[PDB]
């Protein structure tokens, strides 16, 4: 019964927009990670602070698997220690950070002839987000000295921009698939073990 | 499990430039930063550089910043170490090793590739006897040996009677003279009453100059 | 820029023995995450490429004998093995992965130590193939001894010889743990001729008394 649900995270015909990250927590259940670095399906699976390899016979306190949809200009942000668009306004990892960024080209999945415009980006926000830090605020930022009474014009933007992603767009400009599993152990009891 | 394999032994004059490779093979290859170890001769480990083939992200350490570069292909799995123009100092022997992830003990590593640089040209060695005393211990053992004396480069194999004899066999490390040529003798210890009886040859094979000598070593006339 | 120091540099010690290298690194390498130290420990034997024993400061990378045994927290580190076999005999390396750039320490040479063995002690005159060729090399063999420390004095005409000579030594023997050393006198053909007795003078501490073999030119 309890195989750590990646299946449904992974192969999920659904992902999020970047801005509005999506969370799986994942307790109580065994974990088999060999299925994830065996693929030949991704094009990035860069972990930091952890081995894929030598964890499936390791136990943690919680996992999480965070997923959402970037360009492919835009995985290199997805690191610790990183600056931009979607590092600093979307989703920025801690400089500590023990877990493992994998994505794929998802061009057949998330792209349509006109452009699809679902997947969207925090373009402004007045401060860098902290680590694991989620906005879903549709606040008009203030970009002049005249404050915006939720009015949108020169100097008062609506902060969300949105994916372009067409078909024919260069790689780079076509839609990755992110999921970041990130790994803590407290002194709590251990639910997330590997089958060894 | 996967491993990795580098680019056979090099030897360069100082000026060329020179590219070394790891290729890995395995699956749980996407997974894997690949770096770079230098290791002197007689000298410990110094870590180069790492990279990651999946995006080319490239780390290098304080002392390599910018004296060599690490790229990557991913499409063969396969890392490079190169230089534009090779300084005499860079002789060594270059590990690639493997992680799989950034900030992880380098679990895998490469056999090695051995980078040897010097402005000395491909030289085959001379074979001299150090031929035993006759006024030694009669009862007790007696030594001798062959000198392979001034080759280029390394390395030279040193076998006793075409192989037969390798019990009582010292042959010792090639020391680089201030001639920039190697120079190495190979001993042995055998019974003294085995003097007259028993004929012993050393064979001196080295490849890249295609020099086979069999040097005969007997207690010498005088 | 973490840097890490290991000690001692040599170490000697019999079989079935406890061996104990230390690494002290510059910083701790905690991390906060996982309560584990990013700390590697590294054997490397002659012409072989490193193999790590022992990551996280004391988890036994697989298929690694229980012998081998790593500790510490925070700057101070260990790597122990209990019962020292003649398979030991390498160079142990401690690595810091906690960031980019890596450091490995400078190294542990680990010997076996046996019982001291006094050298048997040879000496070579040139070649006279070798002569014709207008050099002159005067070999002196110091053959299975232990420990490895032995002074080598050339005397020619009764001077003592100095810095035209090189010294050579085997890794410690598979099955009697000795060492055997070349001293390597080279002089001209000509600087050859001008003397007569070429000597080899042996200080080894199995020797109660330094040993000396000679030969006199043409002989
Ligand atoms: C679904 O994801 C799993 C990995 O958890 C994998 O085994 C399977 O091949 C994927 N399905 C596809 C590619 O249709």
């Amino acid at each position: 019964t309890n195989l750590c649900p990646f299946g449904e995270v992974f192969n999920a015909t659904r992902f999020a927009s970047v801005y509005a990250w999506n969370r799986k927590r994942i307790s109580n259940c065994v974990a088999d990670y060999s299925v994830l670095y065996n693929s030949a399906s991704f094009s990035t699976f860069k972990c930091y602070g952890v081995s894929p390899t030598k964890l499936n016979d390791l136990c943690f306190t919680n996992v999480y698997a965070d997923s959402f949809v970037i360009r492919g200009d835009e995985v290199r942000q997805i690191a610790p220690g990183q600056t931009g668009k979607i590092a600093d306004y979307n989703y920025k990892l801690p400089d500590d950070f023990t877990g493992c960024v994998i994505a794929w080209n998802s061009n057949n999945l998330d792209s349509k002839v006109g452009g699809n415009y679902n997947y969207l980006y925090r373009l402004f926000r007045k401060s860098n987000l902290k680590p694991f830090e989620r906005d879903i605020s549709t606040e008009i930022y203030q970009a002049g000295s005249t404050p915006c009474n939720g009015v949108e014009g020169f100097n008062c933007y609506f902060p969300l921009q949105s994916y372009g992603f067409q078909p024919t767009n260069g790689v780079g400009y076509q839609p990755y698939r992110v999921v970041v599993l990130s790994f803590e152990l407290l002194h709590a009891p251990a639910t997330v073990c590997g089958p060894k | 499990q996967m491993q990795l394999v580098q680019s056979g032994t090099e030897v360069k004059k100082p000026g060329e430039s020179l590219k070394i490779s790891c290729k890995g093979s395995g699956y749980g290859f996407i997974t894997y930063w690949i770096g770079w170890v230098r290791q002197m001769p007689g000298k410990g480990l110094e870590w180069m550089g790492i990279i990651y083939p999946g995006d080319s992200e490239t780390r290098y350490s304080p002392s390599f910043q910018g004296q060599v570069t690490i790229s990557a292909d991913k499409s063969i799995n396969t890392a490079y170490l190169q230089w534009s123009s090779l300084k005499a100092s860079d002789t060594a022997i270059y590990y690639c090793a493997g992680g799989s992830g950034i900030s992880t003990p380098m679990d895998v590593w490469g056999q090695g590739t051995t980078v040897t640089v010097s402005s000395a040209s491909t030289k085959g060695p001379s074979v001299f006897p150090l031929a035993p005393s006759s006024k030694s211990t009669s009862g007790g053992t007696a030594a001798l040996g062959c000198l392979v004396k001034d080759y280029f480069p390394e390395p030279v194999t040193v076998s006793w009677n075409s192989g037969a004899l390798t019990s009582g066999v010292h042959t010792f490390p090639a020391v680089l003279q201030s001639s920039g040529l190697y120079s190495l003798s190979s001993v042995v210890t055998v019974p003294s009453s085995s003097l007259g009886t028993q004929t012993y040859i050393c064979n001196v094979n080295h490849k890249p100059s295609n020099t086979k000598v069999d040097k005969k070593v007997e207690p010498k006339s005088c | 820029d973490i840097q890490l120091t290991q000690s001692p540099d040599s170490l000697a010690v019999s079989l079935g023995e406890r061996a104990t290298i230390n690494c002290k690194s510059s910083q701790s390498v905690l991390y906060s995450s996982i309560n584990k130290n990013y700390l590697a420990w590294y054997q490397q034997k002659p012409g072989q490429p490193p193999k790590l024993l022992i990551y996280w400061a004391s988890t036994r990378e697989s298929g690694v004998p229980d012998r081998f045994s790593g500790s510490g927290s925070g700057t101070d580190f260990t790597l122990t093995i209990s019962s020292l076999q003649a398979e030991d005999v390498a160079v142990y390396y401690c690595q810091q992965y906690y960031s980019t750039p890596y450091t490995f320490g400078q190294g542990t040479k680990v010997e076996i130590k046996r019982t001291v063995a006094a050298p048997s002690v040879f000496i070579f005159p040139p070649s006279d193939e070798q002569l014709k060729s207008g050099t002159a090399s005067v070999v002196c063999l110091l053959n299975n001894f232990y420990p490895r420390e032995a002074k080598v004095q050339w005397k020619v005409d009764n001077a003592l010889q100095s810095g035209n000579s090189q010294e050579s030594v085997t890794e410690q023997d598979s099955k009697d743990s000795t060492y055997s050393l070349s001293s390597t006198l080279t002089l001209s053909k000509a600087d050859y001729e001008k003397h007569k007795v070429y000597a080899c003078e042996v200080t080894h501490q199995g020797l109660s008394s330094p040993v000396t073999k000679s030969f006199n030119r043409g002989e």
